[PDB]
């Protein structure tokens, strides 16, 4: 899997938009949207969303989660656990690109945002480099990872279980 | 390409050819009225509309029932993505921008 | 002017209604005004220089309307921008009398008002002919225009520890010209003051004073004032505020920006407006019979609108009417069967009354197979007698 | 049934598909029912005029569908021409009543590769072997699925008593149990049953 | 025909239906392309470009896709000719004409069906009318003829260029309500090469700035509070009252001075008693010589502050009376900021490259695609050819000057370059060789003494294929400050090409540059001599 597709995945979350013009309700084959009124917020998927800001055709508003005084409190607690916290959203990286590369003339405090979230990354990303090894030292056979975000295990996965095939094959091989 | 049909074999092109036979008849059964031909869609897609730029001279290429547009080199166009996909592919277009 | 924040801020939204915003810059690199429609398609966002110092706006399908004072050199002056003219020279401008300043203005169908320090009233087409100019009762307060419709509002007297002393006075500018309120005493909160005055999308003249209760002309009522919401119960804090922007009765909407710590909200970052629901002030209104009655006499207000087309002549779809109707016959039957389970079988007839007759005939049936035959007589009777 | 959830399981199919190591039972109700949505919608898009807004954003919709179809189907292209003498014997073995690995099509268009293949080998090179040695066996030339990959899962439903055996020694054997809504990191071997069973989701 | 509503007249109607644009090759013509690809952009609007670069081009290119398409546009060329004639088409082809060169061809302005020009009305036009074109009845005829031949030959007499096509096409970007701020910035482009090619008197340039600072400022209010900046991600415009030197911010203060085309000629840096001259200006500023060769980003940031002041007191001190200019600037991210000229020798230096790096239309996708800010690279190399080209100039008006080149033939100055002689190549193209012409004329009037020389205008001719036997010929209009810059020179070569039945090629969109055979050169100059007497 690529980050392409992992980012597809994450373009189904659900976003708030304020139109500029008007249009009745459409259905689809996920689903019913609208009906679409000027001056007025609708919610819609954010591979629409973001389709719309592009052509002028709207606003968008941040998610409740993307506010200075909530990330600065989720990343001191991630630093100070032993282990994965949960997270504000299952795409947080994904959804922080995209909104922040085209949203930012809606959005305050933006490049404040984007320091906030690359320090929880940067911390994640060790506390998995920490656990891998400490698979392989030990010998282990299986392992529990309950807040562990898709782009994460993606970025790293695919070398540890390709090590870890070895590694199997290299310790049974005396009784056929 | 005939510079790289040099290479093979006779049997080989006899092979190449029973594959192309299979694969084309198991497209065309998979649903509706002629199928889905599941060599294309390479990668997720983004947008309808894409603008591409010719790399060589080429010749008229059918846009739809009479319509057609020139290939010639340094020409350049804005195309529906899924007309052009596999010309950028075999490398006679550029997706600019 | 309703709907705009206060003239000591560099930046200020000059009205903001259901068409579109005006904001005024007052800033070192601009002394402008913008005007910005909620829907892109009535015409393209415009910019002007406020050299003039324009101080008061307004704006319609139709135009845009610019007031100031005058100075020691200037007169006040009122320039409208009529952009949906099918002819080109789409402006004007006219000079007051000197020591005379516009104080309120808005906009109708085809014309303009506007209201001055003279204790004069000013009318105008919106092409800027002189239209016919009359005197009022008091200094004016505000003013909103609709259709054929003109909604003044203005000091009747002298108000006494923290009550405003406000009369409203209101005009029919048709083909036949009447009054309608005859500087009548309008009615608020205790201690209150004037918020927001406007009409419905629908035409009916609406208001809302400091302590955030709307009141709506009830036209069913001998064009008495209806409570229809009380914003107070949403301000989940006290500092909270609702900023009324607009008012629609199909669909039931009361649109307005959330305000914390403040009675308005700061021009940027852009507000975004809420949708809030009416709600009249019945009582016992925990109970499904409470729920009826304000459901039903909610549904009964906002249809007004249809009956006041019909007597102006303007059309609307019959099918609306029909399921308004429809709705409140449903409400009575649900009331009406709650009384009669309730054994209320006078509150049943009560009901009835309000009932259409093939309404009262089905209560008939309802009582019938109920076998409540004293019931189904009395609902005879009534029958007989419509 | 409804068509959310429709396309709900078509994207579930997608990565079960993805990172199991080998053929994983077929889903012919699946795929005849999307293929005739979309031709039903784009009937529906002809006959309508093409200038307007809401157009647009349907025809996005059938594009996002129709590469998650494309992209699952090739897939399993891959795993059959890969391994096709064990996907065509382990069809010819299978008792009545269990689900076949193959749909029509895909059986099909195995039996053609299979003696595709063999008739160039023997064309080429094995009539001018010795009499001894013009025979060879495909069923033990091409290799077999790997089952022993590691994968990472996410469960869906609570399960319980899952042995986990680390080298093969019977002294180091234990059990644990799946609680919802945890990730985990383990052998494929051992939770084969659960992901047939829709217990589980590979991630 | 022209045009009356830019939006229902030519939106409305090409936004149906598919569009081929036909487009030339200058900044202006770049800049309106870029603004109208956007709009299409957004409308999801079918079209195809191709480039061109004069009549051959055009022609052949019209003939290659006649059948195809049904509406088609063209940017800078066509305004001053019958497309009708010279193109053949159909009965029912339309064109949509948008073009700066004047006067208009009556033939285009009396058609009412078929040639649409999206001409601003407000430009400075005035035509004859139509009756006036289209026994005694013979007298009466005859008469009639001659008044027909008396008004045409007042209204052919002149070339003029009117208001920038790019600022044309930012006009239907707002009325759509579609303005992004992007399209500012090329319309400031688009308004900026016309002041430095010097195609527009100084007054409607100082007026058109006026035009473009307005909506500076709506578009800054249209977001802005005075809290904070809103982002470094984001880009601003600003208005400047800035130093005229080229490119002053991306070398050094020293380089600036020599290789500015004013300064070079105002204290005669060709010759050594010059740079004495230049030295004694810098004593009286007070800069330290290690501070004037060090670049300007590496300079002393409390000489930086204030340096705007400095040089314009000395310069007026000296006589230079005219050091500053009303001009623009974008500023984005952390460290990128340019001044609206700086883009445009960046891009013109791209556009115009000498090297023979395969066909030219590879260097025209070079210029147009360093237009974006995602292509900020090519930008910055850009930049480095046009430091080139500015030194050669220099060094090749320096030669002509001291091997003494220009000579009169009386009613003109005459000069021609010759083979192998430094940089001669960099000249071959129009564009360079007219830009060049004009520098070494200033460079003259400002030398020398003999005021019968000062008022004059000058024709340079320079090689352009000696194994064709060729020659290009430019003509340059009289230097003064306050000129028109019209200029007489297309019927001139005309008339004097006939009358000497010369073998020559009129090729280039403006008609004051011609193609000749090496040998005619002698007879058409004595043609020319004589007719201007």
């Amino acid at each position: 899997m690529d980050a392409a597709e992992v980012e597809f995945l994450a373009e189904k979350e659900l976003v708030t938009i304020i139109p500029n013009f008007s249009l009745d309700k459409i259905y689809l084959i996920g689903g019913d949207l609208g009906p679409f009124n000027p001056g007025l917020p609708v919610e819609v998927p954010l591979w629409l969303a973001i389709n719309l800001k592009q052509r002028q055709k709207c606003r968008l508003l941040p998610p409740e989660w993307m506010d200075v005084e909530k990330l600065e409190k989720m990343r001191d607690h991630e630093r100070k656990e032993e282990t994965f916290t949960p997270m504000p959203s299952p795409y947080y990286m994904e959804l922080t690109k995209l909104l922040l590369n085209h949203a930012s003339d809606n959005i305050p405090k933006a490049d404040e945002i984007r320091t906030l979230v690359k320090d929880m990354w940067d911390t994640r990303i060790a506390k998995l480099r920490v656990s891998a090894d400490s698979f392989v030292r030990q010998q282990e056979a299986h392992a529990k990872l309950d807040n562990l975000t898709l782009m994460e295990i993606n970025t790293s996965g695919t070398f540890l279980t390709q090590a870890l095939n070895h590694m199997y094959k290299l310790r049974t091989n005396l009784q056929p | 390409p005939n510079a790289l049909r040099f290479h093979m074999a006779a049997e080989e092109m006899e092979w190449f050819n029973n594959y192309k036979r299979s694969l084309a008849t198991y497209m065309r059964s998979l649903g509706g009225d002629e199928g889905l031909d599941i060599t294309q869609d390479m990668k997720p897609p983004k947008s309808l509309y894409i603008e591409v730029r010719c790399l060589k001279d080429y010749g008229e290429f059918e846009v739809d029932d009479g319509t057609s547009v020139l290939l010639k080199k340094n020409s350049q166009h804005f195309l529906p993505r899924w007309k052009c996909e596999q010309l950028i592919r075999q490398g006679v277009l550029e997706h600019i921008l | 002017q309703s709907g705009s924040t206060p003239l000591h801020l560099t930046h200020r939204f000059m009205v903001w209604n259901s068409i579109g915003i005006i904001r005024c810059y007052n800033d070192e690199q601009d002394n402008a005004i913008d005007v910005e429609f909620h829907d892109t398609s009535i015409h393209h966002a415009t910019h002007l220089s406020n050299t003039l110092n324009y101080t008061i706006a307004d704006l319609s399908h139709e135009a845009i309307l610019l007031a100031c004072e005058s100075t020691d050199e200037l007169a006040s002056k009122l320039h409208c921008l009529h952009f949906s003219s099918w002819d080109s020279s789409k402006e004007w401008i006219i000079d007051l009398p000197q020591n005379e300043d516009i104080e309120a203005i808005c906009l109708g169908q085809g014309w303009a008002a506007a209201a001055t320090s003279a204790l004069l009233l000013r009318l105008f087409t919106i092409g800027g002919v002189q239209k016919e100019v009359f005197s009022l009762a008091g200094p004016v307060v505000s003013m909103a225009g609709h259709g054929e419709q003109l909604f003044i509002v203005y000091h009747r007297g002298t108000g006494f520890d923290g009550d405003q002393c406000l009369g409203v006075q209101l005009l029919e500018l048709g083909k036949k010209k009447k009054q309608i309120l005859h500087g009548d005493p309008l009615p608020l909160t205790r201690k209150s003051y004037l918020a927001w005055i406007g009409f419905s999308a629908e035409g009916t003249p609406c208001y809302v004073d400091s302590e955030g209760i709307v009141r709506m002309l009830n036209r069913g009522l001998g064009n008495t004032w209806t409570p229809i919401c009380n914003t107070r119960e949403h301000c989940k804090g006290k500092s909270d505020h609702y900023w009324v922007v607009g008012i629609h009765e199909n669909p039931q909407q009361l649109r307005c920006i959330p305000c914390k710590g403040s009675r308005f909200p700061p021009t940027l970052p852009r507000p975004a407006v809420a949708i809030l629901s009416f709600k009249l002030p019945y009582c016992q209104i925990a109970t499904e019979k409470g729920q009826m009655e304000e459901q039903f006499w909610r549904s009964v207000i906002f249809h007004n609108h249809l009956d006041y087309l019909a007597k102006n002549g303007y059309e609307y779809e019959e099918s609306t009417k029909n399921q308004a109707t429809k709705e409140q016959q449903e409400l009575l039957m649900k009331m009406l069967a709650l009384s009669c389970k309730l054994e209320r079988e006078f509150r049943c007839v009560e009901l009835a009354d309000l009932m259409t007759q093939n309404a009262v005939n089905l209560a008939i049936k309802y009582a019938s197979r109920s076998r409540k035959l004293i019931l189904a007589q009395k609902l005879s009777e009534l029958a007989v007698e419509k | 049934l409804t068509p959310a959830e429709l396309i709900e399981r078509l994207e579930q199919a997608w990565m079960n598909e993805k990172f199991a190591p080998e053929l994983l039972e077929s889903k012919p109700e699946i795929v005849e029912c999307v293929m005739e949505q979309l031709e039903h919608m784009e009937e529906n898009l002809r006959r309508a005029k093409r200038e307007d807004l809401k157009v647009s954003i349907h025809q996005m919709e059938m594009e996002r569908i129709r590469y998650v179809l494309s992209s699952y189907l090739r897939c399993r292209l891959m795993k059959i021409e890969k391994f096709f003498p064990h996907v065509l014997e382990k069809e010819k073995t299978r008792p009545e009543g269990e689900p076949s690995s193959l749909s029509p099509e895909e059986l099909a268009f195995a039996r053609e590769f299979m003696a595709n293949t063999e008739s160039y080998l023997k064309n080429v090179a094995l009539k001018h072997m010795p009499p001894n040695l013009q025979k060879v066996d495909l069923f033990r030339a091409v290799p077999k699925p790997d089952l022993d990959s590691y994968v990472f899962l996410r469960v869906r439903e609570r399960q319980e008593n899952i042995l986990v055996e680390p080298d093969t020694d019977e002294q180091r054997d234990y059990v644990i149990d799946l609680e919802k809504g945890s990730q985990h990191l383990i052998r494929y071997k051992t939770i084969a049953p659960l992901v047939a069973s829709g217990a589980v989701q590979l991630i | 025909m022209f045009v009356s509503d830019f939006r229902k007249e030519f939106y409305e109607v090409v936004q149906s239906q598919r569009v081929l644009l036909f487009v030339a090759s200058d900044v202006d013509a770049l800049c309106a392309c870029k603004i109208l690809q956007a709009l299409f952009q957004c409308d999801h609007v079918q079209y195809t470009l191709v480039p061109v670069s004069g009549w051959q081009e055009l022609e052949t290119a019209f003939l290659e896709h006649k059948e195809q398409f049904h509406y088609f546009i063209l940017i800078n060329c066509g305004a001053n000719v019958d497309l009708l004639d010279i193109l053949q088409p159909d009965e029912d082809t339309i064109f949509f004409v948008c073009d700066t060169h004047r006067p208009v061809n009556v033939v285009n302005v009396y058609n009412d069906t078929q040639i649409k020009l999206l001409i601003k009305q407000d430009d400075d036009l005035e035509v004859p009318a139509y009756e006036d074109i289209f026994t005694m009845r013979r007298r009466q005829r005859r008469e009639w003829e001659a008044r027909r031949r008396d008004i045409l030959f007042d209204y052919e007499q002149y070339e003029y260029h009117g208001t920038s096509s790019a600022m044309v096409m930012f006009e239907l970007a707002w009325m759509l309500s579609k303005d992004l701020n992007d399209m500012l910035w090329w319309a400031i482009v688009g308004l900026t090469d016309q002041w430095v090619q010097d195609k527009i008197t100084q007054m409607k340039y100082v007026t058109d700035v006026g035009v473009l600072q307005r909506h500076v400022s709506r578009h800054n209010h249209r977001n802005e509070d005075e809290e904070n900046t809103l982002s470094v991600d984001c880009t601003r415009i600003s208005f400047e009252y800035d130093l005229r030197l080229v490119l002053y911010q991306h070398w050094s203060l020293h380089d600036s001075l020599c290789n500015t085309s004013y300064t070079a000629a105002r204290f005669k840096l060709w010759s050594v008693h010059g740079q004495k001259r230049l030295q004694e200006f810098l004593a009286d500023m007070g800069l330290p010589l290690k501070q004037v060769k060090q670049k300007f980003q590496a300079m002393d940031i409390s000489l930086k502050e204030n340096l705007r002041e400095m040089i314009e007191e000395s310069a007026n001190k000296f006589g230079m009376k005219d050091m500053r200019v009303q001009t623009f600037s974008i500023h984005f991210g952390f460290k990128h900021k340019f001044l609206a000229s700086d883009v445009v020798f960046a891009t013109m230096s791209l556009m115009e490259s000498p090297e023979k790096d395969g066909s030219g239309t590879d260097h025209f996708i070079q210029a147009l695609d360093s237009l974006s800010r995602s292509n900020l690279d090519k930008l910055y190399h850009g930049l480095e050819l046009a430091k080139k080209q500015l030194r050669a100039t220099q060094q090749t008006i320096a030669s002509c000057l001291c091997t003494n080149l220009v000579i009169s033939q009386g009613p003109f100055l005459y000069c021609s370059l010759m083979e192998g002689t430094p940089d001669v190549m960099l000249f071959s193209r129009p564009a360079s060789l007219s830009l060049l012409s004009k520098h070494l004329l200033k460079s003259f009037v400002c030398s020398t003494k003999n005021r019968r020389c000062k008022l004059l205008p000058l024709v340079m001719a320079a090689p352009l294929s000696m194994e064709h036997g060729t020659v290009t010929v430019v003509g340059i209009p009289p230097e003064t400050d306050s000129s028109d810059r019209k200029n007489f020179f297309g019927r001139a070569f005309e008339k004097a090409a006939e009358s000497t039945s010369s073998r020559m090629l009129h090729n280039h969109f403006d008609l004051s540059v011609i193609e000749l055979k090496a040998e005619d050169r002698s007879k058409f100059l004595d043609a020319l001599i004589s007719l201007l007497s």
